[PDB]
């Protein structure tokens, strides 16, 4: 843990990071037999 | 996103970083440059003193492993063994149609010129030969590959095996761990012995001498465990093997699995020789090693390990993968296999079953879960995170860097 | 789905993975090649000399497997044992019609030229012979097999079996673990003479001599756990053989059954070789082991286990088997079996009672068709009835060894 960094901002940053990738999983059909999904299916303070 | 700019002065940065290569050989594209595999047993010096050199090395606490390979090639020259049907790998045609061959159909050449002991050692040892002192020099080299305590686990059954003919017993006394004989894997030379022994002995499952394999099995798929793991999915969900892969549900994977199933590499054949391909030498970095499947490595063996493996709890944790993406995969998979039994009425008499929102999906289709997973938000709902508990709690006496501890400290906190 | 797409790029990917072998071998399936089974006993010196060389190798910590086995088709050639009936197996024709036959008669040929000590060694020793020297010789077949302490728990019995003729002890001084005697059960003609002697005796069930069953036995259906645990499946869920095959619930449980059922294998005969089919080496994988019949063997065992089995909860868990849906499976059986109790009035004194008069009640009695469709109706997920069924049957045991199946069902049920 370097000394004289900013720390309260830059874990801030790191968890918003953390919590984007953390939830949001890639997860995507990667191979099939001639039927895929196509992705094609909370408004406000549900996350990106 | 080829171009990046710095907002605060519309400067751009180009984000590079350091190369890494370790491109993988496949055992095909190999036989394109030799057609043959150089065994260059050494030295033609009379077995009844190679015998010798040995049996003496060995007591003592060393002995060459020029001598050892030379002895080996000494008495496995049996030409035993009549071919069943034909036989050929890669285009080399190693035999034919009612032909008999024997191990060394794997391509002698000889070299060098220096040697140890003069000539003649002490002629005390008869032809308690063949029999039993090849299968010892070869169980070494399952011996010497374990870095474990383990290792006098197999050395006990490595004997207690031995004690066939005339109940000999230990040979060194120095433990092991890299020193000894742990290091004839080493020997280019050594190895390409051991794999056409395995290989032989393979073929003609039924011949005397096939006790010869214990040791030289661990040879066979040596730095394939990737192949093994995809295997031990299938069996553990009971699903098909084109089925399985429609389930890999991250690029890496997917790209991972395209790179093991590279066509023409025989892996689905009998009997080639692409099991050996590190041991022949014909491969050095092998495409279906763990380290170079990192991803689909973890993924199938978390997955297999939610579904109840026992082997898999003990799998090692590859680093530089994407973990929490790898593992949400996996729950799905361990998921809906783990709460759709196959379930089907199987035999009669004269009266069969006819089968006839946030609930999912009835089967095992990934299409209906991928979708029944959007609606739950693309995250796992609690019943699943309640099923992962239920697997991974109650598993206890966990190395570190296993994925077994890693799937434990994720669901049952 | 022969064909599989990569959706990126449709590009082909063909699925495959490493080829696995070792079929099965069947007993009928062979004495289609030979018609006899060969038992290479090789020198044949004195049978006197031969008592010596063991009587001695035996207190002194080594004697040669070749003698031993000489030594056995010398005090054995009692040609004891009357015909009751006929007798054939597989073809061969091993006796006939009130004939006078013994243990050999079954294919001697002798070989080899080398041996150890020479013509005549100590004749300290008499006719305490066939009396009980053989019996030990045997006996060992069975110590040499356990991995466990529990060795010495059957050489005490081994020996205290021993006493009655002339009182005699130890002999060798190393435990076991293999090295001592413990590796006699790789001799193929070792084995050959223990099959025999068996296979004879369960035959001339009544006799002086047929006390040397004792560890010749556990060469009987050696290799064949999946036969046993499908005997005990029936005996412990009350239901008949085909009933009980109709609650198979899993494809690959059916393949193995399939395999296992194979007809004209005389597994239900009285006195066939097909038991033997390891020890006589009629057989290099049997096609009844459990090794063979994983998920078939975890089934069953399972089952028996939420029954109740004692035996059950010490069963091997087989590797490679579909766990999850094996369990669901295992389950239902036993909750079927386990609520409806066969209860039904046997005797009387003129007053019988005749047994005449929802949704989600279960069926009443242990009928697969019925069970499956109140299953479906339960949307094919265990229910909560069903899941405290397999608490209060896994709880409360303890002591249990890793890797058995009584450990795992403890785990998946008793949270």
């Amino acid at each position: 843990q370097p000394d004289d960094i900013e720390y309260t901002s830059l874990t801030t940053a790191g968890l918003l990071y953390a919590y984007a990738v953390g939830s949001s999983a890639d997860l995507a059909q990667q191979f099939c037999v001639g039927d895929n999904k196509y992705t094609p299916d909370l408004t406000t303070n549900a996350p990106p | 996103s080829v171009t990046v700019k710095r907002i605060i002065d519309n400067t751009v940065i180009v984000p590079k970083l350091p190369a890494n290569e370790d491109p993988v050989e496949y055992p095909a594209d190999y036989f394109r440059k030799s057609k043959e595999i150089p065994l260059y047993i050494n030295t033609t010096k009379s077995l009844s003193d190679l015998r010798g050199y040995v049996y003496q090395g060995l007591k003592s606490g060393n002995v060459s492993i020029i001598h050892v390979n030379s002895y080996l090639y000494g008495a496995l020259k049996d030409i035993r063994g009549k071919l069943d049907k034909d036989w050929s790998s890669f285009g080399i045609n190693i035999g034919k149609a009612g032909d008999t061959i024997g191990i060394f159909d794997l391509v002698s050449l000889k070299a060098l010129d220096g040697v140890l002991p003069d000539g003649v050692s002490d002629a005390s040892r008869t032809s308690a030969d063949d029999k039993w002192l090849p299968l010892y020099l070869l169980g070494l080299y399952r011996v010497g590959r374990t870095q474990m305590p383990e290792y006098r686990k197999k050395l006990m059954d490595g004997l207690t095996n031995q004690c066939k003919m005339i109940n000999e017993q230990f040979e060194p006394l120095v433990p092991e761990g890299r020193d000894i004989f742990d290091v004839w894997g080493n020997d280019s030379n050594y190895t390409k012995i051991v794999a056409a022994v395995d290989m032989f002995f393979h073929m003609f499952k039924k011949h005397e001498c096939a006790s010869f394999r214990y040791g030289t099995i661990v040879s066979r798929f040596k730095d394939c465990a990737a192949l093994a793991t995809f295997g031990h999915l299938c069996k553990i969900t009971g699903m098909s093997t084109e089925d399985v892969t429609t389930w890999i549900l991250n690029r890496e994977v997917a790209d991972e699995m395209v790179q093991m199933m590279l066509p023409g590499q025989e892996i689905d054949k009998a009997d080639s020789y692409m099991p050996y391909l590190i041991d022949f030498g014909l491969s050095s970095k092998s495409p279906y090693s763990s380290v170079k499947n990192p991803a689909f490595h973890f993924w199938g063996q978390l997955t297999a390990l939610l579904l109840r493996s026992t082997r898999a709890r003990n799998a090692r944790q590859p680093d530089d993968i994407e973990y929490t993406s790898l593992t949400t995969a996996g729950l799905l998979y361990a998921y809906a296999v783990g709460s759709s039994a196959d379930l089907a009425q199987q035999f009669c008499v004269g009266d069969n079953k006819y089968t006839p929102t946030n609930a999912p999906p009835q089967g095992r289709d990934v299409v209906e879960w991928l979708g029944w997973f959007e609606d739950q938000n693309r995250k796992p709902t609690p019943d699943m995170m309640q099923y992962a508990k239920r697997a991974v709690m109650s598993l206890q006496g966990l190395r570190e860097k296993t994925i077994g501890k890693y799937a434990k400290s994720e669901f049952d906190k």
